[PDB]
């Protein structure tokens, strides 16, 4: 509820480079 | 995916105002902040900045 796994996620995933390549 | 940037002269009535109403620009606008307008225009100008806010 209090978004602290949105957070976590957030953390642990990091997103940083990749898209959608087509 | 790509970072965006943008970013406004600190001290102004437009950074006073973002930081009334929309925070999270503010907080992030934080880094792309520039000394003056002829500097702010030395980040758009010679690129590693893709757009400016000003008056």
């Amino acid at each position: 509820e209090n978004g602290f796994m949105e957070e976590l996620d957030k953390t642990w995933v990091r997103y940083q480079e990749c898209d959608s390549r087509s | 995916s790509p970072a965006f940037r943008f970013g406004t002269v600190p001290n102004g009535s437009t950074e006073r105002n973002i930081r009334n109403n929309y925070l999270e620009m503010h907080s992030y606008m934080v880094k792309f902040n520039q000394r003056s307008v002829q500097d702010a225009l030395l980040s758009l100008k010679s690129g590693k900045l893709d757009a400016f806010i000003y008056d």
